[PDB]
């Protein structure tokens, strides 16, 4: 009875399959995969963040030349310049007038916000969907766990053991090279560490945030002060940090593909509705309940009374009940073309019950399975008028 | 404070090691032939065995139990 | 309280000890994190 | 503000300060306002403290 | 001047290509890529270990029955049993005869092992290869730089930019799932977190050391204890732990393919020498001598003297300097047929000095570009006999 | 600013005066800045003096 | 004293000035090909732009 099913990716519908064990009496399914969060593989490959041109402050020798050295800051760019009487305080202060001599430093360093509003460069691969699956099942009626995508991974949280994918939808909407800021996440090719260009997007290019080391490519040059005064001219392209704020592209989370959802959390891209998961269930047999207990329920009838031709569960039928016991009755229909509201329907002895329902076809022609009983629900249904709130219960468009 | 196997004896031939060898114990010997076709070997080895490995041209290497991996040019 | 050159001080560079260095823009909130060289 | 323009009053002199630098005001969020205002939603912003611990 | 060059990945073995800049006098590279460490991207899945079936203490209920209950211990097996008469150091103590009840529970644990020896899943992606790339370059003699494969990385460690990859040959020794055991690491179709069928490996899958929650099939039975004495009979599977370290697989750098190493540091596969990679460099203009300051060497001679058509630089060759100044001239053979030990030789005014080589071709016809000056040294080489040492510097064997 | 808006305090009253007059401040240069700042080339502006005399 | 806008980034291509430029505030670029065909060109520039 370990029940295959291959089942469409959409996050926030059951799925209410039907146990067909040769044997003992049915059982619903309902499977809501309540989240498609995914987390790729990933690796962090430099934070980068607006510099800060925290000069140290420069050295000014009176009368004669201070030859300035590479110090091994990041973009340590240092220039000595001659020909200053630098006012500080008393007009100028040394005596000399060309043998006056300034030399400028400046080295590119983290700001403080680099620590925390930074932006985050990643190479992406595929890694391993996961899910929160409800299933409320049978008469078990919960379990809410958490699951897998590879498909020998089970999860015995509950009673069932329950087996996913893997996925045939293996549209990552992550790119392989990926920028991310807070929570808006770029799918950008990022040049890279080690080479941004100056005002580009990464002209400081830090490992981490502890990382002392870097690349600081943002064109820094110093130029000589002016009119013997005591300052640093830093001539420098404001970050590619500064862009990327207002001058950047749209986040993933607004131009993705296939319906995703993002956080910058594991770095998921929640609830990618695409494709098919192929997907196997070992029930509990103890909750099984036996053939020769639930009422069989053929000589029956069925057939709509107001068919509605939509996706919220509009559509309804009576069912003329023909039981022979009194009780519960789980339903299904097999086919795809109706998904119904109710997994279960109680029973008198031969009453009728009304369920809900929702189709696509005019002529819906679907069998409906009452706890092994067929019946083909044939009628017609009528468009809806107020289509604007959010996605569909029926999911089951085709030839119509 | 740990094992070691008594040294190989090396013995040249035509692009393949004859290893006169005579162990204390049982030892583990294996080899990776270090083409894209690995072509590994493994066999304790308790009784002394003159074995033999057809080494190619890019090379083999040969572990006499946890004394270190030799490596070896057969051209 | 340390002294440097303001830029435009009122007239033009003269040295204030509120010499501005290190404003920082660069926050949301209308607020800006600034450093004078005077130490109140 | 393009500027910034900074100054106490001792008593007997004006005696301010003043700089060049680019200042602007995005909240964030997709409302490019130029003002926080007094309601709306919260959400993530960056911003300093009050503190000195 | 970016010097562009498809390069073989193989380790332990420098590759002296020749910058031919049109305009200043040539440099020879000297590119020994130290090292080739994969780290793959990768997921911490599950540590296994062998179990501990720790027990917890029975109860011994002397005069009618004690219900045991499902405590949520990993595998808590808890059967009730009756008819004890439990000797306990005063022979039995429990007066009645078969309301003597005895619980036995036992649940699984982690070893104290599991926290240092234990087995170690994971599903392994491709990741990013690294370099540890030595250049003794030019005159500049020194550079041993980490680098990556990413085709557009820099790393600006010396002064030279140097861009590597990526590479073709995109064989990652490690499968997709891979176990790993202290050093020796099994490509080992693990089954899973949560399924791992008792005796078989992974018995007990703990996500890892800190994870109180684990998954347990040990197929743990309690037997009731014998004749009336204080005991708990568990019957047990050893672990899947406890072999799958005597009946295990032999390990991957013991099996692998195209000729890598392993450790358990950053789960990289060092020196995988297979296929080439499109290595380019951006030299330091700087570190370019111009053409008008080497001497020029033409109207020379070149002859193998005593060629030896091997793998170790047996090959040597005399060359009829023909210079016009006198000092330094780089040399390469820009045909892959000859491998030549010295990058560099020293000329007085047109003297000869002999270098040393490796070739692959009994008629070695080889063009020597000895500092922009070509020359054929062809002629004719001798086998050698004493091949039991480590790899060549040849690598160029081709059709002969 | 749109306008010019002048005025001192006598002490007992504000007694300003205001006026409409279009200002705008190009500094000389190709670059269309919208205040000066403290560094920069020096180049030939047009502007008027602190003296008297 | 006066204004100065941030450097160029100047970036090489075949007969061709690729130009990433990053200004504080609007900026007149202008050029002159020296040709006695002189095609100069003008254009304030305040938002970031790559040019040719």
């Amino acid at each position: 009875y370990e029940h295959t099913a291959v089942m469409p990716n959409k996050v926030g519908i059951p799925y209410k399959a039907l146990v067909e064990r040769p044997g003992y009496a049915p059982v619903h399914l309902q499977i809501q995969l309540v989240n498609t969060r995914i987390i790729p593989s990933t690796n962090l490959e430099y934070i980068t963040c607006k510099y800060k041109t925290k000069v140290p402050s420069p050295v000014v020798k009176c009368c004669g030349a201070t030859q300035c050295t590479s110090k091994p800051h990041p973009d340590y760019q240092c220039q000595v310049f001659t020909g200053v009487y630098p006012f500080m305080w008393g007009g100028a202060y040394c005596f000399c007038d060309t043998e006056n001599t300034q030399m400028s430093e400046a080295y590119v360093e983290r700001s403080e916000e680099c620590s925390i509003d930074h932006a985050k460069a990643y190479k992406v691969h595929t890694g391993t969907v996961q899910a929160m699956v409800n299933i409320t099942y049978g008469s078990v009626s919960w379990r809410s766990a958490d699951v897998y995508v590879n498909g020998e991974t089970p999860a015995k949280i509950g009673d069932a053991k329950l087996i996913i994918g893997p996925l045939s939808s293996a549209w990552s909407p992550f790119d392989n090279k990926v920028v991310v800021y807070g929570h808006e996440v770029y799918n950008y090719d990022f040049p890279e560490y080690g080479t941004g260009k100056a005002g580009s997007f990464g002209d400081l290019q830090s490992r981490t945030s502890t990382s002392n080391d870097l690349y600081a490519n943002t064109n820094l040059k110093l130029q000589r002060p002016q009119a013997g005064i005591v300052h640093t001219p830093f001539t420098q392209a404001p970050s590619g940090f500064e862009r990327w704020k207002r001058d950047k592209g749209a986040p993933l989370n607004d131009v993705a593909p296939f319906g995703c959802s993002i956080a910058l959390e594991p770095l998921r891209a929640e609830n990618c509705a695409v494709g098919s998961i192929p997907i196997s269930i070992d029930i509990p047999d103890a909750a099984f309940t036996r053939i020769s207990e639930t009422p069989t329920v053929s000589d029956l009838e069925c057939k709509i009374t107001e068919c509605t031709y939509a996706s919220d569960f509009g559509g309804i039928a009576t069912v003329a009940y023909k039981s022979s016991k009194a009780g519960n009755c789980p339903i299904h229909s097999p086919s795809g073309v109706a998904v119904i509201k109710e997994n279960d329907v109680t029973l008198a002895e031969s009453g009728s019950f009304t369920f809900h329902f929702s189709t696509a076809n005019i002529h819906p022609a679907f069998k409906l399975q009452v706890c092994t009983s067929a019946v083909t629900c044939k009628g017609d249904c009528k468009p809806p008028k107020d289509h604007i709130v959010d996605y569909p219960a029926q999911h089951t468009e085709s030839f119509t | 404070i740990a094992t070691l196997a008594p040294e190989p004896l090396v013995e040249h031939k035509h692009r393949t090691l004859i290893l006169h060898l005579h162990p204390d114990h049982p030892t583990l010997l294996t080899t990776r032939s270090l083409g894209s076709d690995a072509n590994p070997t493994r066999q304790w080895i308790e009784r002394p065995t003159t074995v033999n490995f057809t080494v190619t041209g890019e090379g083999l290497e040969y572990t006499w139990g946890n004394h270190p991996p030799k490596r070896v040019w057969a051209q | 309280p340390y002294i440097a050159d303001c830029p435009n001080c009122g007239h033009s560079r003269c040295d204030s000890p509120i010499a501005i260095e290190e404003v920082r823009g660069d926050a949301h909130a209308g607020v800006i994190r600034i450093q004078t060289s005077a130490m109140f | 503000g393009d500027t910034v323009t900074v100054g106490f009053h001792d008593g007997p002199n004006r005696h301010t300060c003043t700089v060049a630098h680019k200042v602007e005001f995005r909240p964030v969020g997709r409302e490019k306002y130029r003002h926080p205002p007094e309601h709306g939603v919260e959400l993530p912003c960056n911003r300093y403290t009050h503190k000195r611990a």
